[PDB]
């Protein structure tokens, strides 16, 4: 009943889409802007439409009216809407239903209850899984040193619609609580506007364990298994690793446990995941992202499933364990330990500043054991700064985590991107680091290692050779 | 005899129009059909793009079809060599 | 019944999917052996009955043997060369970038990519992916040929003998392919 | 302080014969470390190519290090364009 599927995203997860349609037989319509003329998946699809025409291209992608004008155009049936574009927006979701077109996701009453924090608190409170211990909701400044005077420092500014380390920052004492809370309201009403605020109990060097649940509106919920993606720099995921191998299997199974409560309590359908604050054997509930990750590559290395296949088959309605095929819960293998790093044009030598240019040349290394998520990093790729820094993510999978530890190390070496400054020498130094292969990471372990921002120069003597003989 | 002779010709069965055609124009129709295996649908192209081909470091966009446009751009004309043979540098969809 | 019939003393070519399909690194266990190390202590292989079985992996050679030709050897200037990835495809590339010159002295292989999943079906339908989504232009290769071999039904059941391609007539009919790109930059740089 | 000096506008540690060569040509030191950033080590070249550069499909073996033998060959030089930057096609190990 469905035969045409259209992806209102961009990059890789747009061409990881069309593999999956293209392997379940489905075709497959692409969007682009004026600036992304030039992206791999607009020639990845059997069909691609320009949109939003005189506009600036990520508000482009953000047009609900005219992507679902080119859904209906084409006589396109479904619509995936990727990640960090329009996956958790209510509205393009309730247009897209409401057109008659298929939306693989999770229904309106999921994305409104997650899409806020201080709803999926409430849901989570009673949905009887250990939260972090917080304020009510949207507080003031009084509101805020009445936690502080109650429960005790340290604590935590967090908005309750913000993500990706950009409505959130640390707080001590009583003079920084007013400077921030009026900082971050000022970020609140100048990036999204009407957005509440709350204050929570601090904790001291977390992990970051986020479980993947898959589910259809058949009433089966599972999670597939645990991720860690502890290592963060400035609350930003650099390397996600899968399973946490720093942690007990009986907390892993616990943590697992609760997340598919919870959904289960929800009635959680499509793919999405429960992120939790681990430390000292205390889990705590932070947020629920309505989506499929960046890093769901790790959970489909680990667990031998394919995830977008598997959203666009629950999408189409299909039983989980009868028309899909997949295993029981009991029954879903744990296959060895995988590694995503996502290299980006982050300049770790300028503060981490995207780059922009030509990339002259292009390597992609292969071999056992390698799954490769290219995006737009092609030679002769001219880099716009409108666009998201990442040009390819690379994940090793292997039995043991030290052998996937070498085959990252042996990834990031062999790969050469030319033209562009990128963060691969600061991946090479977390690699190499032994707080890093033992597994036992923190969320503060990037902030407090300065051995890390030590980069040995690069001869490059090839470029500097053709550069000389260029200008002779 | 005529229908299995161009579809002998040409390589695949033909319709009513192409025999006809092939009846009435016999050595147009098999020039038509060479330049066709040869140089594709040139009927998609613009034309000053049809006639004059190709500026350089201009872009051209032609609709091959619904939904599939070809952004083609030239870069560089090459000189030629010994054997007489230029080489273009094109950039056909961003590559 | 099984015969013998020979050993090759070698790593094969097709040692990828017993890689895929056990996640052993069959090389690096060479490596190791070659140092003397021991398999079950210093390498660190599981034990004998504890040896993975993870789903079923395919493997063909994408080679420069034109089908329509009687799988003769091709060469020339390869134009393009687009490699896909995503999840399950594992490549094992040799010399087939973009402006690469193909001479005749060497193997007519060109890329050796191979799929793995939990079941047949899904690695039939990957592999059918990769096979429609590979561009080499330039040289003609046996992708048409690989891609009916794939789409044939006693190959997807498993039950393809050693006469299955000899007595099959129907893998020889390939469907016109109408390079558009190619004929159209072609058709450029004349005028 | 002179080695600290020279640290500092070199960016890593020097030898004795490098502080003792910046201490008699303080500038001219400096620019050769401005070029060896730029251009690299440019005595591994032959000395036509080293002063003529390149010519049109013209192929050269540098030898930057003992088993490293880089392969290059100029296949096209660019026309300027109204920035002034010209284009080269180059073949460094045959890509
Ligand atoms: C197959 C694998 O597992 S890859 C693991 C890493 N080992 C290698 O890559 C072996 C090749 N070595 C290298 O490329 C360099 O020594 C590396 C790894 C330090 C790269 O860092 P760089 O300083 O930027 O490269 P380097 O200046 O030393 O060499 C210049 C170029 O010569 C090339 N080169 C490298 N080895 C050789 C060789 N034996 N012959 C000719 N060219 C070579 C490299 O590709 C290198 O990159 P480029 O062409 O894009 O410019
Ligand atoms: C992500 C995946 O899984 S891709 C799997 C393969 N399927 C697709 O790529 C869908 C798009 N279709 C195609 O690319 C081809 O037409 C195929 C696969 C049907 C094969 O047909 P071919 O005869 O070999 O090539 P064709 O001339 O018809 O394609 C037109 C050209 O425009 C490109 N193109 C393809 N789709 C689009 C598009 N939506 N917009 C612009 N250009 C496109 C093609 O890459 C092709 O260029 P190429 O010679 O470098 O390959
Ligand atoms: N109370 C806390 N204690 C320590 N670290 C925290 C706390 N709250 C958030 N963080 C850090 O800030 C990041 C914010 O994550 P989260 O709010 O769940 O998602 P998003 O960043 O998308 O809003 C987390 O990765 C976590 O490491
Ligand atoms: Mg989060």
């Amino acid at each position: 009943h469905m035969k045409k599927l259209l992806v209102a995203n961009r990059g890789e997860i747009a061409v990881r889409v069309f593999r999956a349609c293209n392997e379940l037989g489905l075709s497959t319509v692409a969007v682009y802007a004026r600036e992304d003329e030039y992206s791999v998946h607009r020639f990845k699809a059997d069909e691609s439409y320009l949109i939003g025409q005189g506009k600036k291209p990520i508000d482009a992608y953000l047009d609900i009216d005219d992507i679902i004008r080119v859904a209906l155009e084409s006589g396109a049936d479904a619509i995936h809407p990727g990640y960090g574009l329009l996956s958790e927006n209510l509205e393009f979701a309730t247009k897209v239903r409401a057109a008659g077109l298929v939306f693989v996701g999770p229904e309106l009453h999921h994305l409104d209850i997650f899409g806020d924090k201080i709803k999926a608190k409430a849901a989570a409170d009673e949905a009887k899984v250990p939260g972090i211990p917080g304020t009510n909701g949207a507080v003031d400044i009084d509101g805020a040193l009445e936690f502080a005077k109650t429960y005790g420092y340290p604590v935590m500014i967090k908005a309750a619609l913000g993500g990706g380390g950009r409505g959130m920052r640390v707080a001590r004492n009583d003079a920084e609580m007013h400077d921030g809370y009026a900082r971050a309201k000022s970020e609140a009403i100048g990036a999204f506007g009407s957005g509440e605020i709350y204050v929570e109990k601090y904790i001291e060097n977390p992990k970051h364990i986020e479980v993947q649940i898959l589910g259809d509106r058949h009433g089966n919920i599972i999670h597939l298994h645990e991720r860690d993606c502890s290592v963060q720099r400035r609350n930003q995921k650099v390397i996600e690793i899968a399973p946490a191998v720093g942690l007990s299997p009986d907390f892993r199974n616990e943590i697992c446990e609760a997340a598919v409560k919870l959904c289960k309590n929800v009635g959680y359908v499509n793919a999405g995941t429960v992120e939790f604050l681990v430390k000292d054997d205390k889990f705590y509930f932070i947020e629920v992202n309505p989506r499929v990750q960046v890093e769901h590559t790790i959970t489909e290395l680990i667990t031998g499933v394919d995830i977008v296949q598997a959203q666009i088959l629950i999408a189409q309605g299909k039983d989980l364990h009868r028309e899909i095929g997949l295993p029981a819960q009991s029954e879903i293998p744990l296959l060895g330990s995988a590694i995503q790093c996502r290299i980006t044009t982050e300049d770790p030598q300028n503060g981490f500043l995207p780059d922009t240019g030509k990339i002259d040349t292009y390597r992609s290394p292969g071999g056992f054991g390698i799954r490769l998520d290219v995006g737009n990093a092609y030679a002769g790729y001219e880099v716009t700064p409108y666009f998201d820094s990442l040009l390819v993510k690379v994940c090793t999978f292997a039995n043991e985590f030290s052998d996937s530890v070498r085959k990252m190390d042996r990834v990031l070496h062999e790969f050469r991107i030319r033209g562009v400054k990128t963060n691969i020498p600061f991946l090479i130094n977390v690699i190499a680091n032994e707080n890093f292969t033992s597994g036992q990471a923190t969320t503060t372990f990037i902030d407090n290692t300065p051995s890390l921002f030590n980069f040995p120069r690069l001869r490059d003597r090839g470029t500097k050779t053709l550069h000389y003989l260029s200008m002779i | 005899t005529v229908k299995a002779d161009l579809e002998q010709k040409i390589g695949y069965e033909p319709g009513d129009h192409e025999v006809i055609s092939y009846i009435m124009y016999p050595q147009v129709f098999l020039d038509y059909q060479k330049m066709q295996r040869e140089f594709g649908a040139v009927t998609l192209l613009d034309t000053p793009t049809f006639l004059h081909g190709m500026r350089l470091n201009e872009k051209i966009e032609v609709q091959i079809e619904k939904g599939k446009t070809l952004s083609i751009r030239l870069d560089e004309i090459g000189e030629p060599d010994l054997a007489g043979n230029r080489v273009l540098f094109f950039n056909l969809n961003g590559q």
